[PDB]
C-alpha cells in the first residue's frame, strides 16, 4: 500500500512516486483532483522552531490614523452610555461619531489637535451627544 | 512478489523484570526493496526470531521511500550527511564502477536498484543509525529536473568519454532564465579532507582500492 | 463593486472599539445550563456569567444584556510553557438586561 | 465503459470551477461570520504567520484575502471528491458544535466523527472494522485541535494513510500536514455554522451535478 | 571537513591554477593593502586568493 | 454477506417444508414452535445446556458492495451507541428550546 | 495604494505605567516621617518591596535613607517613632 512516512514529502509526492515505481497498482480517487487543482502549499511536514536571535514574527500591528483620536476620546470621556452593538455591522459608537466629526473638521482646514478636539466636542454637544467629561 | 527482503541486524535484547528475572527478546532490522527505487526499512520486536522477521518485513512495505536514481543506476549527486553520530559520504559514480560501499549499504542499494556508487561511513557504525541516515540522504537528494526547475537553467552534462559534447540532461519546465548566472571565481564549498588527500595522492592507506569480489 | 478586506476591517465595529477593557457591549444569552449564562457579544469567544439573584428568572435564552468586557480572550503564559494557554472564553461582568 | 468513465470523470477536471463554488461565499460573508477573528498573539502558531493579516490589540486577525483563495480551493476539491462518489469524513472534537456537525453530515449523505477518536481508526482500520473496509477518500476538519490544544491525531493518521484533508486552521493551529488548509476562526458559532453550510452546499451541489451528468450521459 | 573559510585555497589543484609566472627579473613583491574600505576590496580578495597561487608558481 | 444469509434463508424454508412433510403437518401453518417440537422429537438430546441441543432456526455488515457505509456515524466504530446518544441529545435540545417499579 | 492599509505607529491606547507613590519625589534622610511610613510599627523592620509596592530604585533609596537616618540620630532603629503612627498606611501589611 501507500507509504506511511508522513514526515517525508507530502501525500501527493509519496503517492506519485509509488505509482511511478509501480508499487501502487492504481492511483487513488483523489490523485487526479490534486493534480488538477493543487493547493497553494504542498503539505510537506515541517517542524516548528522557536525564534532565538534578532529574528521576530513579521506580524505587524494594526493601527489607523483614527486610533489616536479614539484614544484621546476614551481618555477624556470613557466608554459612555451608548453601549456597543457589535452584532450590527453598521453600528456607530459615540467614539466613532466623534472620530467622524474630527475627520470632517480637519478636512475643513483646521489643523491643531486641541482645537479640533474642542470643536468636535462642542459640535457633538450641539448635535445632542452626551459627552460627559471624566476630567 | 516484486519486493526482496534482506536482514541487516539481529540483536538479542534483555530487560530486568521482577516477575521473570531477565526477559529475552529479538530486535531485527529488515530492509525491503523492489529493485526499482522503492525501498524501506523496519524494526521488528518479538519473542520468536521468525515472528520478528515477519513483523519487520510486513511493516517495512508500509514505509517505502522512493529513491530517485540517475539513469536508473546511481545517485543524482554526492550526499554528505551526519545522522546522529554516523557520517555517510556517498559519491556518484559512472556505470560499471560497482558498489564500493559498506556491506549494509551494498545490500540496501541492491534493494533500491543502485548499481554504481561509493559510500564511506565514519564515526559510529550503528546499523540502525546507518540505515536511517542512508535513507534520509537518498530521499532528500535533488534530481536534475528539480535543479533545472529551481534555477531555471539547462542542466548540461559534460563527459570525458564524450569529449566536449554538451549533453542537456535537464531543462526547466517553465520559462528559461536569461541571467548568465554568476561566474563564481572561487566556490565557497566545504570540502572533505579525505577526498582532497586522495585526489592529491597523499593518502596511502593499505586498505583503499583493494581488489574485492563483484558487488 | 466590492470593498477590500482592509476597508471592512477598518470600518468594523470591533476595530472601532479599542481595548476591550471596561467597554460596554450588548450581548445575547445563547445558552443556559443551571445558573451560568453563556452570552455571545460579537467577539470571537463567548462569556460565562453566573445568573444574578435579582430577576434571575428574567434571564432566558435570547435575552439581550449589558456586559462590561475585561478581556476578549483570557490567556496567560505559565512557567515553562512555550505558548500562551487559553480557556476559550472572554471575561465580562454582567450588569443587567438591556432595554 | 471508457466513453462513460472519461466523459463523467475527467471532464470536470477541464474546468477551473466546474461546480461554481465561488458563488457560495464572499469576503463580506466571511467577515460577517467573524471568520477573520483569531486568538491572542501569544497563542499564535509559527506556521500560521503567513495567513495572518496582522495583530489588532494583541489579537490576531486572519487575512480574508488568503482565506478566500484557500476556501475556494478547499470547496472545489471537496466538490470534486463528492462528485467522484468519494467518502467524506468530517472530524471535530469541539463538543459545542458536535451535534450540529453530525446533523450536517447526515444531511449531506457523508460521514462524521466528532466523538473521542480511538487509537487507530485509520492506521488500523483493517483490524478494527474489517479487511475489506473502505477508508474515507477525504477528511474535513472543522477543528484541527483536540481538547488539550494539541493537533488532532486524525491529521497525522490521514497523512500516514495518504488521505487528503481539508481543514479550518485558526491562528494556533498547525497547517503543515493539512492538504487544503483554510485559515479561519474555528470558535465563533457563526464561523462554524458558515463552514458547515458551505461544505454541505458544496457536497450537495456536487452530488446533484453528478446525478445530472450521469442521467444526461444515459440519455445520450 | 577541511578547516577555514574557502578551504579550496589549501589544495594543490587550486594552487596550480595560477596563470602568473614572473619573469626572472622580479625578485621581491610588496603588497600594501587596507583591511577596510570598499575601494581596496578587490586588493583584499587578491591577497586572500591570488597570493598563494602566485607564490606557488 | 447478504447473499449467504439469503441462501441460508432459502435452505431453511426448504428444510421447513421437508420437516412439515415428515411430521405430516400442514406446510403453511408449520410455525417455529412446531419446528422446535418436531426437532426435539426427531433428535432427542438430553444435554442440560439448551444451547447445545439440536436446533433449526432462521450480526450484519455495515457497508455495501461499493464500500460506502450505510450509517453516517460508522467511522466512530460504535455507530449504534453514538447514534442513540445523538438522538437523545437532539431530544434534550428540543425540550430545552421548547421550555415505582421500573429501573 | 489604499488608505485602508494599517499604518505603522506606536500604541495610542497604551496606558501609562503604574508609577510608584514616591516616583518623582525626592527621598531625604531628614524626612523621618516618610521613612517611618515604610517601617514596621512594632519592630522597626524595613518592609520589602512586595509590601511597600515600590520600585527597585525607590526601595533602594528608602533603605539607604532609613539606614542613614538611624545611624545619624534622626530615626529610631528598633521601632517606629510614635508621633508618626497616625500617618497614612501605604504599606500592604495586616497584623490583625
Ligand atoms: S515607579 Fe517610578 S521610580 Fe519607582
Ligand atoms: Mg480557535
Amino acid at each position: 500500500a501507500g507509504s506511511r512516512l508522513e514526515t517525508v514529502g507530502s501525500i501527493f509526492s509519496r503517492t506519485r512516486d509509488l505509482v511511478r515505481a509501480g508499487v501502487l497498482k492504481e492511483k487513488p480517487l483523489w490523485f487526479d483532483v490534486y493534480d488538477a487543482f493543487p493547493p497553494l502549499r504542498e503539505p510537506v511536514f515541517q517542524r516548528p522552531r522557536v525564534r532565538y536571535g534578532k529574528a521576530k514574527a513579521p506580524i505587524q500591528d494594526i493601527w489607523y490614523h483614527e486610533d489616536r483620536i479614539r484614544a484621546k476620546f476614551y481618555s477624556v470621556y470613557g466608554s459612555g452610555q451608548r453601549a456597543f452593538d457589535l452584532f450590527n455591522p453598521n453600528f456607530k459608537s459615540t467614539c466613532q461619531r466623534f472620530v467622524e466629526k474630527y475627520t470632517e473638521l480637519q478636512k475643513l482646514g483646521e489643523t491643531d489637535e486641541e482645537k479640533l478636539f474642542v470643536e468636535t466636542g462642542k459640535a457633538l454637544l450641539a448635535e445632542g451627544v452626551i459627552l460627559r467629561r471624566v476630567g | 512478489e516484486d519486493f526482496d527482503t534482506r536482514i541487516l541486524e539481529v540483536r538479542n535484547v534483555f530487560t530486568m523484570t521482577a516477575k521473570e528475572g531477565r526477559k529475552k527478546s529479538i530486535r531485527v532490522l529488515v530492509a525491503v526493496g523492489n529493485g526499482k527505487g522503492a525501498a524501506g526499512f523496519s524494526i521488528g520486536k518479538a519473542t520468536d526470531r521468525m515472528d520478528a522477521f515477519r513483523k519487520a518485513k510486513n511493516r517495512a512495505v508500509h514505509h517505502l521511500h522512493y529513491i530517485e536514481r540517475y539513469e536508473d543506476h546511481t545517485i543524482f549527486h554526492d550526499i554528505s550527511l551526519r545522522f546522529k553520530r554516523t557520517h555517510i559520504k556517498m559519491k556518484k559514480q559512472p556505470k560499471g564502477y560497482g558498489l564500493r560501499c559498506h556491506r549494509a549499504i551494498i545490500t540496501i542499494c541492491r534493494l533500491i536498484g543502485i548499481k554504481d556508487m561509493y559510500a564511506k561511513v565514519s564515526g559510529s557504525i550503528n546499523m540502525l543509525s546507518l540505515t536511517q541516515g542512508l535513507f534520509r540522504g537518498l530521499s532528500r537528494q535533488e534530481t536534475h529536473q528539480q535543479l533545472a526547475d529551481k534555477k531555471g537553467l539547462h542542466v548540461v552534462e559534460i563527459r570525458e568519454e564524450c569529449g566536449p559534447l554538451p549533453i542537456v540532461v535537464a531543462s526547466p519546465r517553465g520559462p528559461l532564465r536569461k541571467d548568465p548566472e554568476p561566474e563564481d571565481e572561487v566556490p565557497d564549498v566545504k570540502l572533505d579532507w579525505e577526498d582532497v588527500k586522495t585526489a592529491q595522492g597523499m593518502k596511502r592507506s593499505v586498505w583503499s582500492n583493494l581488489k574485492r569480489a563483484a558487488t | 463593486n466590492v470593498e477590500s478586506f482592509a476597508s471592512m476591517l477598518r470600518h468594523s465595529p470591533l476595530t472601532q472599539m479599542g481595548p476591550a477593557k471596561d467597554k460596554l457591549v450588548i450581548g445575547r444569552i445563547f445558552h443556559i445550563v443551571e445558573n451560568d449564562l453563556y452570552i455571545d457579544f460579537g467577539g470571537k469567544f463567548h462569556c460565562v456569567c453566573r445568573r444574578p439573584e435579582v430577576d434571575g428568572e428574567k434571564y432566558q435564552k435570547g435575552t439581550r444584556v449589558r456586559l462590561r468586557l475585561l478581556d476578549l480572550e483570557l490567556t496567560s503564559r505559565f512557567l515553562g510553557a512555550t505558548t500562551d494557554t487559553t480557556v476559550l472564553e472572554a471575561n465580562a461582568v454582567l450588569l443587567g438586561i438591556q432595554e | 465503459s471508457t466513453d462513460f468513465n472519461d466523459k463523467i470523470l475527467n471532464e470536470p477536471l477541464k474546468h477551473s470551477d466546474f461546480f461554481n463554488v465561488k458563488e457560495l461565499f464572499s469576503v463580506r460573508s466571511l467577515f460577517d461570520a467573524r471568520v477573520h477573528l483569531g486568538h491572542k498573539a501569544g497563542c499564535r502558531h509559527r506556521f500560521m504567520e503567513p495567513y495572518i493579516f496582522g495583530s489588532r490589540l494583541d489579537h490576531d486577525i486572519i487575512d480574508l484575502e488568503q482565506t478566500a483563495t484557500h476556501l475556494q480551493l478547499a470547496l472545489n476539491f471537496t466538490a470534486h471528491m463528492a462528485y467522484r462518489k468519494g467518502i467524506i469524513l468530517f472530524i471535530s472534537r469541539n463538543r459545542q458544535f458536535s451535534y450540529l456537525i453530525e446533523n450536517m453530515a447526515r444531511d449531506c449523505g457523508e460521514y462524521a466523527h466528532t466523538r473521542y477518536f480511538r487509537g487507530g481508526m485509520l492506521t488500523n482500520a483493517r483490524l478494527l472494522f474489517g479487511p475489506t473496509v473502505r477508508l474515507p477518500d477525504l477528511i474535513i476538519f472543522l477543528h484541527t485541535l483536540n481538547n488539550i490544544f494539541e493537533p488532532h491525531v486524525a491529521v497525522r493518521d490521514a497523512a500516514k494513510m495518504n488521505i487528503p484533508t481539508v481543514g479550518i486552521v485558526d491562528t494556533n493551529c498547525n497547517p503543515c500536514l493539512i492538504t487544503y488548509p483554510v485559515p479561519g476562526n474555528d470558535d465563533s458559532p457563526l464561523a462554524v455554522h458558515l463552514y458547515c453550510r458551505l461544505f454541505q452546499t458544496a457536497i450537495t451541489r456536487a452530488k446533484e451535478k453528478r446525478q445530472q451528468v450521469e442521467a444526461l450521459y444515459r440519455l445520450q | 571537513p577541511m578547516k577555514g573559510r574557502f578551504p579550496i585555497r589549501r589544495t594543490l589543484q587550486y594552487l596550480s591554477q595560477g596563470n602568473v609566472v614572473f619573469k626572472d627579473s622580479v625578485k621581491v613583491m610588496t603588497v600594501n593593502y587596507n583591511t577596510h574600505g570598499e575601494l581596496g576590496e578587490g586588493a583584499r580578495k587578491f591577497v586572500f586568493f591570488n597570493i598563494p597561487q602566485i607564490q606557488y608558481k | 454477506t447478504e447473499d449467504f444469509i439469503k441462501k441460508q434463508i432459502e435452505e431453511f424454508n426448504i428444510g421447513k417444508r421437508h420437516l412439515a412433510n415428515m411430521m405430516g403437518e400442514d406446510p403453511e401453518t408449520f410455525t417455529q414452535e412446531d419446528i422446535d417440537r418436531a426437532i426435539a422429537y426427531l433428535f432427542p438430546s438430553g444435554l442440560f445446556e439448551k444451547r447445545a441441543r439440536p436446533v433449526m432456526k432462521h450480526r450484519a455488515i455495515q457497508w455495501g458492495e461499493d464500500g460506502r457505509p450505510f450509517h453516517y456515524l460508522f467511522y466512530t466504530g460504535k455507530q449504534s451507541y453514538y447514534s442513540l446518544m445523538h438522538d437523545v441529545y437532539g431530544m434534550l435540545l428540543n425540550l430545552e428550546k421548547h421550555q415505582i417499579g421500573s429501573r | 495604494s489604499n488608505e485602508d492599509l494599517p499604518i505603522s505607529m506606536e500604541n495610542p491606547y497604551k496606558e501609562p505605567l503604574k508609577k510608584c507613590i514616591l516616583c518623582g519625589k525626592h527621598v531625604d534622610y531628614k524626612n523621618v516621617q516618610l521613612l517611618s511610613q515604610f517601617v514596621s510599627p512594632f519592630t522597626g523592620c524595613i518592609y520589602g518591596r512586595h509590601i511597600t509596592g515600590l520600585c527597585g530604585k525607590k526601595q533602594k533609596e528608602i533603605t539607604k535613607a532609613i539606614k542613614r537616618a538611624q545611624i545619624m540620630g534622626f530615626m529610631p532603629v528598633t521601632y517606629k517613632d510614635p508621633a508618626y503612627l497616625k500617618d497614612p498606611k501605604v504599606c500592604n501589611i495586616r497584623y490583625r
